[PDB]
RNA sequence: UACAGUGAAACUGCGAAGGCUCAUUAAAUCAGUUAUCGUUUAUUUGAUAGUUCCAUGGUAUAACUGUGGUAAU
């Protein structure tokens, strides 16, 4: 999948193309607002936090906060009926949208 | 359309007729084109 | 308008010609404009050609957008505008909103494997991958060109490596490099500038050849002698193909049509058609046959062979993944599973797809069988064939796309999947010296990937070593081995002093996941916004969350393969192995005694793989620690992977004793939920984690025995009571059904056990019943070995009751 | 694995009545362990506690962590409270057959293993509670 | 050296403020006329606003920047 992270303090952000499933596997079923450890996603970030706030799956579609059901479901927006990706994050991202606060033990180039 | 350019490429008995890095591609298109046919194996004698 | 050059229309008019492939490799900034005027010259030169062509990509498009409404109504606020006027388009919009174009994703590139195309465009190509290149140019059309887009850095790289070797400054891959040399030896490629002109740097010449397939009005004289029944529509519908297509697609019809139990494995490559002519000899299966089919393919990818027996279907007499309920209209044939279908095996054909042998024996046991073996193991398969059927095994390897190309040439190759399973070494009885030698050799990949043609043999011999008898793995492997920074290999070949060659007994890998190295590499990678490269070093650190394995470095074995000619062959793999760890402990040329002679600061060496008998052995000649595991059964052998390491580093003491202590508390508990499949090698495997806390532990991690309050705690004296009943009576389940677990996990942890006891604490550990586990292992007097079991049990209850109380 | 083909809302059954059977017949007396922390570090390892913990306030696997899931579920039946929902998934995971198989029987697969995620959790709270009590 | 003339994209004020085909409604359609202290009425027009005990009021957000998903508005 693809990691675009935010640091919000300095105003910077980046993404990776990060692949090998097993370590994204601690993002399945874990919704919106919840925050996550660098141990199970990383060696490379640990002591780093985030919260997560969906993002686009394929097909482009968003992920409205707060919901439910991490499948496709068509609701009513600003009144009309239009598609979008549920609350709880699944197995079919392509980008998941996070937000650092915590800095860890390896320091970024990018980001910091 | 045949004996005619559909698009600029217009057919003649057998050749093509096409109407349309930079010093890189200069060399490589005018001098260095046949050059490397003496540049292949570079001594390997297998 | 002025002529381009007498080289690049002329491949093109000989190669639609004499039916075989064409490379362009176009370079250049303007460079989207000029492949309509290729595929204008490849229809004009044969208008009676396949029409699709491919647009597969990366990441992105070049100045388009795929997108037929989004580019017209683009245009149209562009004519609102006003800077262009009503009445035009250049050529690449032509080309795009005339053509019939599937734009196909670089990493989504499986959707199209069986389908034919006129045109291959590989748009970048700084990640082209052999499995991908091996997919597209085999369904490339016999007149066909692909069309390769470079770059101005790939350019300038080109420029470089094309005086004799040179490389470029600022992980490297050479596997590109290693492709632009591909087609500079081939002939059947030509590189052209954005202005059509020509580089003779690879293919200087080509001629027209003069104006004009002797064995397609072979194959249509084949037809027609078939023709003049319902086995011949089938065969006048089959042979789409080469006549030795025919040969097989006719001789599977006459072998499976009136005969009822042969079992004929036909192999063919990538080309030829084996599951066209499988599926065209269902519809004759099914008109001379049985009203009910077996077939074996795995589920959801024998999508080709239903098309195949659709196109039989019609052209005779018709009418969570997918759709695969069978049809009639007049008989029943589904895609089975593994080998569940055991008792529903009152078919009497059965067919099978490509390879697990033992599952393979074992469903195709009392039908009449088939099976096709792909090329894209099949000497044991066919050898265990003839060891046991009245063998009609044949299938073709001619080319079904082409007659041969030199492109093709090009992609056996690039893909190398080219291989000679000879010998050629000094001899047996010198390398059998040379293992008890073990003198290992480096590989240094530069110049490995470097390709001279004594290059491209030690590659040839030491790629068909590694690929032969593998666990099925590809040429994404083959791009990960030839490009990972952190990766080497290891070779012992001869000890004699023979003249320029050589041979290889046995190639190894390793793959460097570690502490330093790997650190340096992530932070590199995380620039370049990608990498995962930890497999060894992430599992371990997870699952028995281990502290030192995460700050020391680590060694993975990637793969390590030798012959399968005798037991001499594994002998020489050992000899390399203890070499390597003799050599890890104790522009260039392609072999290195240096780095021979040099090691790196790695914390553990080691390797993960099924849990595999063979493989268990070699794990015991290894003996390094067998960890902890994964019960996961991988879907195409059923077999779950576990990691056995040492720990080769100053202090892997603490490290090394504890994860073993750990493995042996886990693998009894996880020796009943899913991993219950032989008592044999598990007791062995639970023997060496016994011998690998006894190696890396002495006096720390050392559990004493069970108390006389923890054997009260566990059991009651209402056991003792049962457990007297059973000693001097009989031993159903009314004593021994309670105190089973704490028996079991009392005498594997805690005062010996002989063979028989601990078979019966084997299969109690498998949670496994009386007559299933003793008279299908042992297989003699399980009610003999029962009672003998039971007066161990009998031992057990005055163990307990002599140690408590 | 006596029986292994056995129901699990029978089970719930069975336990029902010896449950009653247990509970009512004047009074028991024969006590369980009211959180020994010396048994529970000498029943599960240390090592065990950890990852029990660990999988509970963070994310690990079931797969990974089920070498707990056998004993537990007995010390929920025998010595906390599991409706008999979770109860009959710790039923099925103490007949062996697997969390698919429950949940592809009953529910849902992540349904059944959001509802064992929290019998665990309430398990990881309980030793938390007997391991920080001694 | 806090705004300065042209000025590609947005909102605003306004604009499109009045036109095809099909079955055949007899003072109910329509017209003139009384009333609306029985009532809605932007616009036009004429008039028409008196309750203060111990130097000027807080953030949310566009445009703007930046990282991205989608064959794609």
């Amino acid at each position: 999948m693809k990691l675009n992270i935010s640091y919000p303090v300095n105003g910077s952000q980046k993404t990776f193309e990060i692949d090998d499933e097993h370590r994204i596997r601690v993002f399945f079923d874990k919704r919106i607002g919840q925050e996550v450890d660098g141990e199970a996603v990383g060696d490379e970030f640990k002591g780093y936090v985030f919260k997560i706030s969906g993002g686009n799956d394929k097909q482009g579609f968003p992920m409205k906060q707060g919901v439910l059901l991490p499948t496709r479901i068509k609701l009513l927006l600003t009144r009309k009926r239009k598609s979008v990706r549920g609350a709880i994050v699944g197995p079919d991202l392509a980008v998941l949208a996070l937000v650092i606060v915590k800095k860890g033990e390896q320091e970024l180039e990018g980001l910091t | 359309a045949p004996m005619s350019d559909v698009g600029g490429v217009l057919m003649d008995k057998d050749a093509v007729y096409i109407d349309i890095e930079r010093g890189e591609g200069e060399k490589l298109m005018t001098g260095l084109q046949s050059v490397e046919q003496s540049i292949a194996e570079k001594f390997d004698g297998v | 308008k002025k002529a381009i050059d007498s080289r690049i229309p002329s491949l093109i008019r000989n190669g639609v010609q004499t039916k075989q492939r064409s490379i362009f490799v176009i370079v250049g900034d303007r460079a989207r404009n000029q492949l309509p005027n290729l595929h204008y010259l490849m229809m004009s030169a044969d208008l009676k050609m396949n029409k699709s062509v491919l647009w597969a990509y990366k990441k992105k498009l070049l100045g388009f957008t795929s997108h037929r409404k989004k580019r017209e109504n683009k245009i149209k606020k562009e004519i609102k505008r006003g800077t262009r006027e009503v009445n035009e388009m250049d050529p690449f919009e032509s080309f795009i909103s005339n053509q019939n174009i599937r734009y196909v994703y670089y990493k989504e590139s499986e959707k199209i494997l069986g389908n034919t195309y006129g045109m291959c465009i590989l748009q970048d190509f700084e990640a082209l991958t052999p499995n991908l290149l091996a997919r597209t140019i085999e369904t490339v059309e016999g007149g066909g060109i692909v069309v390769i887009l470079l770059k101005s850095m790939s350019s300038l790289k080109q420029l470089y490596t094309m005086t004799m070797d040179v490389h470029a400054r600022y992980v490297v891959a050479r596997f590109n490099e290693r492709f632009i040399l591909s087609l500079g030896s081939n002939p059947n490629c030509l590189v052209v500038d954005d202005e059509l002109n020509v580089l003779p740097l690879s293919g200087a010449k080509n001629v027209k050849p003069l104006p004009p397939d002797e064995l397609p009005p072979k194959q249509l004289e084949l037809q027609e002698l078939k023709e003049s029944d319902v086995q011949p529509a089938g065969s006048l519908v089959s042979l789409s193909k080469t006549v030795n297509q025919a040969h097989a697609i006719l001789s599977f019809i006459d072998a499976i049509s009136e005969k009822t139990v042969a079992l004929t494995a036909g192999r063919g490559r990538g080309k030829s058609a084996a599951l066209g002519i499988s599926i065209a000899a269902a519809v004759s299966h099914g008109y001379s046959n049985i009203f009910v089919t077996s077939p074996s393919p795995e589920n959801l990818k024998t999508l080709f062979e239903f098309i195949f027996k659709g196109f039989d279907a019609l052209g005779y007499q018709e009418h969570f993944n997918k759709a695969i309920v069978r049809v009639d209209i007049k008989q029943y044939i589904v895609p089975q599973d593994h080998q569940v279908l055991g008792q529903a095996e009152l078919v009497v054909i059965d067919e099978a797809a490509a390879i697990i042998v033992k599952n393979l024996l074992g469903p195709y046991l009392v039908f009449m069988a088939s099976t096709i073996n792909g090329y894209e193991l099949s000497l044991k398969l066919i050898q265990q064939l003839r060891n046991q059927q009245l063998r009609e095994i044949s299938l073709d390897e001619p080319i079904r796309y082409a007659p041969g190309d030199p492109i093709e040439k090009w992609l056996n190759k690039l893909l190398c999947l080219d291989v000679t399973l000879i010998k050629n070494p000094r001899f047996a009885t010198r390398g059998t010296p040379h293992p008890s030698q073990c003198n290992l050799f480096v590989v240094n990949r530069d110049t490995l990937f470097s390709y001279h043609p004594v290059s491209e043999n030690f590659l040839e011999k030491m790629m068909a070593l590694y690929v032969s008898s593998h666990y099925k793995n590809s040429p994404n492997d083959l791009q990960l081995m030839s490009d990972a920074p952190a990766h080497k290999l290891f070779v012992l070949l001869p000890p004699i002093d023979p003249k320029d060659g050589g041979r290889i007994p046995d190639p190894l890998c390793v793959i460097q996941i570690a502490l330093e190295g790997e650190i340096s590499k992530e932070s590199v990678r995380n620039s370049l916004s990608r990498g995962q490269r930890a497999g060894g070093d992430l599992i371990p650190w997870l699952i028995s969350q281990q502290f030192q394995d995460e700050e020391f470095a680590s060694l993975s074995g990637a793969r390590i393969v030798r012959i399968a000619t005798n037991p001499e062959y594994a002998s020489m793999g050992y000899g390399s192995r203890a070499i390597e760890l003799l050599r890890d402990y104790f522009l260039l040329l392609k072999l290195s005694e240096q780095p021979p002679h040099y090691l790196h600061y790695l914390g553990v060496s080691y390797g993960l793989t099924q849990s595999l008998h063979k493989f268990w052995k070699n794990n015991s000649f290894v003996p390094v620690y067998l960890r902890q595991t994964a019960n996961d059964l991988t879907g195409e052998h059923t077999c779950v992977m576990l990691n056995v390491l040492e720990g080769r580093e100053s202090n892997w003491l603490v490290e090394f004793a504890k994860d073993f202590r750990k493995r042996f508390l886990s693998l009894l508990s996880y020796d009943f939920h899913k991993f219950t499949a032989v008592q044999a090698l598990s007791v062995i495997e639970s023997s060496k984690k016994a011998q690998d806390l006894s190696d890396d532990e002495k006096h720390d991690n050392k559990e004493l025995t069970r108390t006389h309050l923890d054997d009260i705690f566990s059991p009651f004296d209402l056991k003792r009571l049962d457990s007297y009943s059973n000693n001097l009576l009989d031993y159903h389940v009314i004593g021994d059904m309670i105190p089973m677990l704490a028996l079991l996990y009392f005498g594997d942890k805690m005062s010996s056990v002989q063979s028989a006891i601990l078979l019966a604490i084997g299969l109690q550990r498998k949670n496994i019943d009386t007559i299933a586990k003793e008279l299908n292992l042992p297989s003699n007097q399980t009610i003999a070995m029962f009672a003998k079991i039971m007066r161990k049990m009998s031992q057990y209850f005055r163990q307990l009751l002599s140690q408590s109380i």
